[PDB]
């Protein structure tokens, strides 16, 4: 599951039809860039615009229906979101387009078309709202709840995977990692039992659950330690631990204090940031059989963070350069427009209340 | 000639939440009267001025002061910028400190200037490198970046010898990078963390001095004597001793590099770090029971076994009462954490029996239950594959 | 409802005996003060003591009980946290406790201990903690769930009265005007008809209708302050009240031929800007019933960038000359030197621990 | 001597996402030709250097190349704070720049200095009053208040000027920048004290031989008297602001009194226009650039009056203006009609039941016989249920 480009058209304050493609030669390079702009210049519209193209879905706006499309420009005819992903080496496109009524400005909202083609061969594998999303979901195994999760951190929601429950932790562990053998060994002894009794009763194995508990528990624990490992440089103070309890679940532990552990939910708002980005950074670089996670955007988080902090933790941010990864920042903030060489502008035309990118994403 | 080394200042440094501004006023005031008495003709800061792109205002009124008292000497301040200080900030003050016998450098690629002393003849040239950025110089990738700087650095040499002419001008090269075999602290942040690990030192072009700092702790590279740091001036990550603190006054000779005194600066706020057990942390502070210090002495308490379940904050406070010491930090010791690591690739290509023997590892297994259980898994794999 | 005070005690990082006091000399004269400190230093503790103190609860911590008490300081063995409010004249003190099992930092947490009295005459008016959540919910008139979108916007949810569902902000509206007369005389023209000529205009089935009027009219003049406060901060957008029988607020765009569009489609930074206006014109409304005089903000100000920041600020500047304790929190270096007012909190040392000021330890 | 007024340049500020980098760089190469001709000896700029506090890096480049290119003429450049500047950016580099004869005044209560001639002599002694805060000149502490603070601090700081003169007469300039009763208000002005004392009358400044003010954008005398003079800003920073009036004030003294205060105006280097009307006068104004040939575009806006606005105007307008040179910045409707739309505090609490029923009568068009049969029908049934 990679972004390799994508393609919009009126999809918010960005007028015009655009289209950035990460194989070109700007972002092969580099891995890491940036989105900078003003406030209210667009920067989030190129997020969900891969948020729309694949779950028909933004995090603002719940719903892109017959009724209420409040995401399309004002005064435009019609919209259209495509993004370009690849999965084990196939590389799938999908589409989402919208018409209003006899290409009016104000008209009847007519009804969406979605594609999700497979793109080698060409062919089409979807017509209907309902089997592009179950196709995406059992072809990438990221649902949208899962996406925000993990490939997509929104703005505001930062903490979704540090801060979540138990079960969505657990499905997106068990998304990572097929563990259905695991639970098919820890199936059988159930039966080889009724020695096959200590060994029934240390790998629990009643329907599958315990032993495919103890591999996601190794899976958490190769996460926090690479979590661990990108952490002793953004903020030092903290380190991420599997803590030990029948559901799995991390918690914080400050080196500041004598070693004393206490749970994510008293992080500060900066902290809880920088934590969370950690961890998403983690499970960047984490590698799998099932899925794998190569590209990844995030929203800003760095208002947050007051002036020292964050030089300590852009300067760390620079450590993903020497990568193939496209981690894709978002900020706006004065430190960062030099920080990052490689960068997206957007502008803002004239106080007109559109906007456009630069001059090379332009369709022409 | 005569010109003062230094490096490494980081002013506006923040040192757990306390500031270094008394130390930084009085060293730069020991600068001044230093580089009045001493007949100095230059002095020269390589790199890491500024500790963040974003400094205090307190830290911009040290350097401002020190620049505009720098004026009533004949003197010639040179500025550097290291992997810390900010591009753009430094650009924008450029030409107007050069009507201050100031001039700064940040970007790559200035044409290399010569000096005067202090009657206007021209003692020495030199062709400032500050830290050059990975996306500034070029255009596997680790002999690629190296070979970059090491063309970089002897164009700008070929280019410094050319404008030496046939004069006694001595050529000093500048630099803020690390090296091979270098005495790296904490307070040094890595450079190049993806493509480089260090710096060949017979890269460098030969030349009368080359002045560096990255690593704050004076040092000489293999043998080359012209090749020296300076470090900073002050302790700044509690690993650095406060003797070790030295500004090196070189003075040339008709073209040649003469002498690189090691004048030392004083210390105003020592340090101390306490290691070991809770009792060895006591004889250690015992050694402060009965002296007067009017600045108290930042201490660093660091426990290296297993007593760091207790409640040890209250514990050594009410130890620290009495004594006019002052506490920073207490931890677990660093060489306690170098160790626990203990480890992990991942569970992709790792089968089930690795992970049936992370299971058996946290049981009490004996050599039946290695051999009965472990039957027991290794044919109900292959029951069932 | 307005604060007095606030007294707290080793609440999360802060690890002594700390009250500030709104009536004392440096508040009661600007009105607008800050909280500055650095990353991580305790500036949203001393905000959520008063909801915790109030409600039994925060933003964060969703329980705060016998089981798992994850705010009091470690190697602590207390904490309490108490303020001060008054409410149409007459002053309040809601209390709140807890300790661990012999006075010793590690131990069995025990029952809160809560109380909640009346000043200048000493009368415990409960004991429990269902008895005063009820008690303060008919007294102050607002619950917690309208704490955190009127009063106090918490870090990251500024947004709580601006993109509230309609049921919500009709609720609270509800609270501000006393609309029980406006269904009594609806439900009379439900009977009293035998004419319709009144059962169609204002007919209601309960008195619903004419109380649906009163809330059009006071969310009415509730756009109109805001649209006031609105057009220094941020001239582009505009409040209005939408043509639906359901209270829903949505923005006019200026720049855009006054095209109309909902609140949820706006930006970070311009949602944080228009919600801070809706809240400004909810301290400046008035009525008969329970008004917001207190309000704190807890962080937006990073969303912002400087060229927007900087009008924001300047802003921020007209209230000054007004009696409201409106109090912000930001770590933006653009504001310490703004606002002359100021809490500041430091962080001791690098312990891990935290202390704000002198003035301010009881002893 | 002969010194230079200015004030309110607003460096680096955002005029909807344009850059005003061009006419301010075209502008300080013109004030130091033109300080460099007439022999100029301080230039003062009385306020609003910077628009912002922490300002663009080209702001900052255009700033010091500024005060680096004045070296060269000798001159002594004068800089206060007005109610834009931040006040520790100023100070921190106040000491850096009393290297370059340029003083930089930004926090209230510096003593009154002695501005030296081309040519070494004590020249003119000068006050220096930049935007006064509210809170370094009163004490822990309405109107009259604040006003009789900044009345005997413009008292305190003139009769400190006048001990300062002595027996040589020379003249003293007082600085300041506020508002004044007779201001031709703009909108890039931002409103200061707007909590109390919202104007300032002329009779309570001191007398001395000029007063170089600032704030106002536009050149204007005040109350009368000659020697206290806005300057106005160089450039338009709004609309509204015409395009002509854009003037810098050389003034000369003599033998210690004021002698000739000569207007001389910018010239332009980007037009702007403004248009307003229904839809056909638009048109018609636009027809004035059909032709001309004009290398910077002119940034005009639209302001549109009727209510042509709901239609998809922004494509007729742009359709329009195709062919022309033009570079439309906005289509805003209007401003004449938002000061109307303001027909309308009035709460509920204050407003009676009845009234709340005279609003709901009003939305609907009943005629008197409804206004006299459904309103008794109400009026009567208030008091059968309370
Ligand atoms: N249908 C629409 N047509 C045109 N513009 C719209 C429409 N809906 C929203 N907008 C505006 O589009 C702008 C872009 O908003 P965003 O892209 O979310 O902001 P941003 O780029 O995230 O900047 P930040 O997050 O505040 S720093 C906002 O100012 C909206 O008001
Ligand atoms: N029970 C506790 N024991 C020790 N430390 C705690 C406890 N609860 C919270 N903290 C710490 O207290 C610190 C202060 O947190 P907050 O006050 O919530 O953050 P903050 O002041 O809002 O910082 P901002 O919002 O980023 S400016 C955090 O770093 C927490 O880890
Ligand atoms: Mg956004
Ligand atoms: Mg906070
Ligand atoms: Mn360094
Ligand atoms: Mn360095
Ligand atoms: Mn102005
Ligand atoms: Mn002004």
């Amino acid at each position: 599951m990679k972004i390799l480009s994508l393609r919009l058209k009126n999809l918010n304050s960005l007028k015009g039809e655009w289209k950035i493609d990460f194989t070109r030669e700007p972002f092969a390079s580099n891995g890491l860039f940036a989105i900078t702009g003003p406030t209210g210049a667009g920067k989030t519209t190129l997020l969900d615009a891969i948020c729309l193209a694949l779950y028909h879905e933004t995090p603002r706006l719940s719903n892109v229906s017959q009724s209420q499309n409040d995401l399309m420009t004002r005064d435009t005819a019609e919209c259209l979101a495509e993004v370009e992903f690849e999965v084990k080496g196939e590389a799938y496109r999908a589409f989402w387009s919208q018409n209003r009524a006899r290409n009016q400005p104000d008209g009847n909202l007519q009804v969406p078309r979605v594609e999700l083609a497979r793109c080698a061969d060409g062919k089409i594998l979807a017509d209907k709202v309902k089997d592009k999303l179950e196709l995406t979901a059992t072809l990438t195994g990221l649902d949208y709840g899962r996406f925000t999760r993990s490939m997509l951190l929104s703005q505001g929601q930062f903490a979704a995977f540090l801060n979540a429950k138990p079960k969505e932790r657990a499905e997106l562990l068990e998304e990572l990692t097929g563990t259905e053998i695991y639970g098919q060994i820890s199936a059988m002894v159930f039966e080889q039992h009724k020695d096959w009794g200590y060994l029934n009763s240390l790998i629990g194995s009643k329907e599958g659950d315990k032993f495919r508990k103890f591999a996601q528990g190794l899976t958490l624990d190769n996460l926090v330690h690479l979590a661990n490992q990108q952490l002793t440089r953004l903020h030092g103070r903290y380190l991420l631990q599997r803590k030990a309890s029948e559901a799995l679940e991390v918690e914080v532990v400050d080196t500041w204090q004598a070693d004393a552990v206490r749970d994510t939910r008293t992080l500060s708002g900066g902290e809880s940031f920088l934590v969370s980005l950690a961890l998403a950074l983690a499970l960047s670089d984490l590698v799998s059989h099932k899925t794998r996670i190569d590209s990844l955007f995030l929203d800003e988080g760095f208002g947050t963070l007051d002036s020292e902090t964050l030089d300590t933790a852009l300067d760390a941010l620079d450590a993903l350069n020497a990568s193939g990864k496209t981690i894709g920042v978002i900020s706006h903030v004065e430190a960062m427009k030099e920080r990052i060489p490689v960068q997206i502008k957007v502008k803002k035309i004239n106080g007109l209340g559109y906007s456009k990118l630069e001059s090379t994403f332009a369709v022409k | 000639m005569r010109i003062l080394h230094t490096s490494d200042w980081h002013l506006g440094q923040n040192f757990y939440s306390k500031s270094r501004e008394a130390e930084h006023q009085a060293f730069l005031d020991w600068l001044l009267e230093t580089a009045q008495t001493h007949q100095v003709d230059a002095i020269i800061v390589a790199g890491d001025v500024f500790d963040t792109g974003s400094p205090p205002s307190y830290a911009r009124t040290l350097y401002n002061r020190f620049v505009v008292n720098l004026q009533q000497t004949g003197c010639h301040l040179v500025v550097l910028a290291g992997n810390h200080d900010s591009v753009a900030t430094l650009n924008e003050s450029r030409d107007i400190m050069a009507f201050l016998n100031t001039t700064v450098v940040a970007s790559a690629g200035h044409a290399p200037q010569i000096l005067p002393r202090r009657d206007g003849t021209p003692g020495a040239v030199l062709c400032p490198i500050p830290f050059l950025r990975p996306r500034d110089i070029i255009t596997e990738k680790q002999q690629h970046l190296l070979a970059a700087i090491t063309d970089y650095y002897q164009q700008h040499y070929a280019d410094a010898c050319k404008l030496r002419g046939d004069q006694p001008l001595p050529i000093i090269a500048t630099g803020h990078l690390t090296t091979v075999g270098a005495s790296k602290s904490d307070a040094v942040r890595d450079i190049y963390i993806g493509t480089l690990d260090a710096f060949p030192a017979q890269n460098f072009p030969p030349a009368d001095y080359i002045a560096l700092g990255h690593i704050h702790r004076a040092q000489i590279i293999g043998g080359m004597e012209h090749v020296r740091y300076c470090g900073s001036p002050i302790p700044l990550s509690f690993d650095e001793c406060g003797k070790s603190k030295y500004v090196h006054l070189v003075t040339f000779s008709n073209g040649k590099l003469e002498s690189v005194e090691n004048l030392n600066v004083p210390v105003t706020q020592p340090m101390a770090v306490l290691k070991g057990d809770l009792a060895s942390i006591t004889a250690q502070l015992e050694q402060w029971r009965d002296v007067s210090q009017e600045p108290p002495v930042w201490l660093d308490i660091e426990i290296t076994t297993d007593e760091y379940l207790h409640d040890i904050q209250r514990k050594i406070q009410a130890l620290t009462e009495s004594l006019p010491v002052e506490v920073l930090l207490v931890r677990r010791s660093r060489e306690q954490r170098e160790r626990v690591l203990a480890s992990r690739e991942t569970l992709s290509e790792l089968s089930v029996e690795e992970v049936f023997n992370r299971r058996l590892a946290l049981e009490e297994l004996d050599e039946s239950q290695q051999q009965r259980l472990q039957h027991l898994f290794t044919t109900t794999l292959h029951t069932l594959a």
